[PDB]
């Protein structure tokens, strides 16, 4: 009928793709075949593996001849399980389609069903009155074993639809499928690429098909070997054959697979582009024209990134996990938050005090205990899911509860962050950074004596009290940020003032400081405890107060030309404004 | 708690 399909006649014209390898996997079934008691074999095993492609590759067995004389002549057949609900509006008509199948196949006694999803058939045709499910019809066959059935079922299932009912489970063998190794599945890309390079028209080479396995496994964590290497190996075909020209590259090559990789795990590809390489090369001058001073922490953070792209990396664990301790109003958070814009990545911040409380640590990993909502998501997760190529910056991580400690162990150790959902994250591109005021006190804290004393190791032993040995093992650094010195300030002036001209370009205002007015704002701003967040303060009552009441009402409301200068005498700044 | 029904005619 139109609801069984023939896998044997769709062989004949090479409608099922070859099978490779899977002898035992063939041999198990064969043999649960031929047993008398328990002679439904059921193909249970992670999606992807080759289950489905099992029992089509066992027909195809048999056209050619190449399987036990008992099983020569066995004819396997497919059943759509739409098509059999199609047209069953009236009553009757699902069990008049269902047992002339049934019949059919029991005249015979060696044609087999296989039905693929074979848990779906547990609740078919229910609709009212008689409620005959379409188990309750087999079932009678199936204990008697005058049929014979082959199923196919993911582990999910198996354990909450299929095993809820015994009847079915008793009469069904369950055979184990295991996804195959690397070496198999290298073979089984081989066997299959004639077929994928007939319909691209190209040749892969030898070495692809090893990358290919070799790189998805890696990168690829959320599919199984044999699917997630045919899908690089796919998509590598059609990538050559979209060219310009017709045909640009008749074969595929190493470095090739590489590409489509990326593009599937979104992570930075090999062979560093001109672009990203002069990027890199200029990103610690970059930074050092924004960020004065703690030059050590750039090197830190972009000497990881440098290596990461060259390709000598952690093989497991993130680019680089540094820990950012100092005083305040140096740029612990600020360089973090411009080399993602030095790099153009996403900056993922996570301020660390709205995590206090232990619940608030969950909502990373998953929703919580038995949340009614479908948004089971977690906020880390998602964020490094949605961007694996980031700075994930964790700002006041001290004050966040111990428990978010031991999520990043498992991170900075392992990469990967399995989340409810099962949903594994990866870390191996996202740099990781936290930046912790623990010992700040102590960094301001002034001696009982004349001579003021460092005061720094002070604050380090506060912090080893708060991380824990194991945490600090796993960082690549912990990078102290010193206090900010004279000859900074004067270049973080310079920087608190271009962003003041940009305000003021906004309102066709330009501004010129002589250079004796921005000594003075540093030496009455300059407060090597408090580092430079003072320094804006002094601007805005200096410069921004007077031309604010300007800008508002005076000659800068549409005007500019602004010209400031000290005199010596009086130590105060004369602000010169022109109407224009 | 809010599951559809299929029906079906009696000819
Ligand atoms: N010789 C082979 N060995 C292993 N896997 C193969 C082989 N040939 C093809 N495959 C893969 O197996 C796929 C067929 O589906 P399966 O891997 O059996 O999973 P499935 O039955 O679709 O899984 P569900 O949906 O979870 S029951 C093909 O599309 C390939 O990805
Ligand atoms: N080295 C620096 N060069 C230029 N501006 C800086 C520097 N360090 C800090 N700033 C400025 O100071 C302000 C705060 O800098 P951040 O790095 O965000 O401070 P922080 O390290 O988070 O502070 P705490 O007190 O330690 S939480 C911003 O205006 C920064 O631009
Ligand atoms: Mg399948
Ligand atoms: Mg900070």
């Amino acid at each position: 009928e139109n609801f069984t399909t023939n896998l044997n006649q769709l062989a004949r014209v090479g409608g099922i793709d070859p099978l490779i390898g899977r002898e035992k996997e063939l041999e198990r079934a064969i043999q649960v075949l031929c047993r008398r008691r328990k002679n439904n074999p059921l193909l249970v095993g992670e999606s992807g593996v080759g289950k489905t492609a099992i029992a089509e590759g066992l027909a195809w067995r048999i056209v050619q001849g190449d399987v036990p004389e008992v099983m020569a002549d066995c004819t396997i057949y497919s059943l759509d399980i739409g098509s059999l609900l199609a047209g069953t509006k009236y009553r009757g008509d699902f069990e008049k389609r269902f047992k002339a199948l049934l019949k059919q196949l029991e005249q015979d006694t060696n044609s087999i069903l296989f039905i693929d999803e074979i848990h779906t058939i547990i609740g078919a045709g229910a609709a009212s009155g008689g409620q005959v499910d379409a188990a309750n019809l087999i079932k009678p066959l199936l204990s008697s074993g005058k049929i014979r059935v082959i199923g196919s079922t993911t582990y999910q299932e198996f354990s909450n639809i299929f095993e809820k009912d015994r009847a079915l489970a008793r009469r069904f063998q369950k055979i184990d499928i295991t996804e195959p190794s690397i070496e198999e599945t290298v073979q089984i890309i081989n066997g299959l690429k004639p077929k994928y390079e007939a319909h691209h028209d190209v040749r892969y080479t030898a070495k692809a098909v090893r990358a290919a396995v070799e790189l998805a496994v890696k990168y690829i964590n959320d599919r199984h070997l044999p699917d997630k290497a045919i899908d690089v190996i796919d998509e590598a075909g059609a990538r050559a054959r979209l060219m310009p020209v017709s045909k640009r590259k008749k074969t595929v090559n190493v470095a090739d697979i590489e590409s489509v990789v990326a593009r599937i795990a979104r992570i930075p590809e090999k062979s560093v582009s001109q672009s990203d390489r002069d990027t890199l090369k200029n990103l610690g001058d970059r930074l050092k024209m924004l960020v004065f001073g703690q030059d050590k922490a750039i090197e830190a953070l972009t000497e990881a990134i440098k290596m990461a792209r060259a390709g000598l990396g952690h093989e497991h664990k993130p680019v680089g996990s540094f820990l950012f301790a100092g005083p305040t109003g140096v740029g612990k958070t600020e360089v973090t938050v411009q080399l993602s814009k030095a790099l153009g990545i996403e900056l993922l911040r996570f301020d660390m005090s709205e995590y206090m409380e232990r619940h608030t640590v969950s909502r990373l990993i998953g929703a919580p205990p038995g949340y009614v909502g479908f948004d089971q998501g977690g906020l880390l997760t998602d964020a490094v899911i949605k961007h694996p190529h980031a700075v994930l910056l964790l700002d006041e991580i001290e004050k966040a509860h111990p428990d978010v400690f031991n999520i990043l162990l498992q991170v900075m150790d392992n990469g990967t962050l399995t989340d409810n959902n099962g949903r594994k994250a990866d870390f191996r591109n996202v740099v990781l950074v936290m930046t912790t005021n623990a010992g700040v006190r102590e960094t301001e804290r002034k001696s009982i004596g004349l001579i003021h004393q460092d005061n720094s190791t002070d604050a380090m032993e506060e912090i080893k009290k708060i991380f824990t040995p194991e945490f600090r093992n796993r960082l690549d650094n912990i990078i102290w940020f010193d206090h900010l010195s004279t000859d900074v300030i004067h270049q973080v002036v310079d920087k608190f003032i271009v962003e003041l001209q940009v305000q003021l370009d906004q309102k066709g205002v330009s501004l010129e400081v002589s250079q004796e007015a921005r000594n003075w704002l540093a030496e009455k701003g300059y407060d090597r405890a408090m580092g430079a967040r003072p320094m804006a303060r002094v601007i805005q009552d200096n410069l921004k107060k007077p031309l604010a009441n300007e800008l508002l009402f005076g000659s800068l409301v549409d005007g500019g030309q602004v010209t400031v200068a000290l005199d010596k005498e009086k130590n105060e700044l004369t602000y010169g404004f022109q109407s224009a | 708690e809010k599951v559809r029904d299929a029906l079906k005619p009696p000819s």
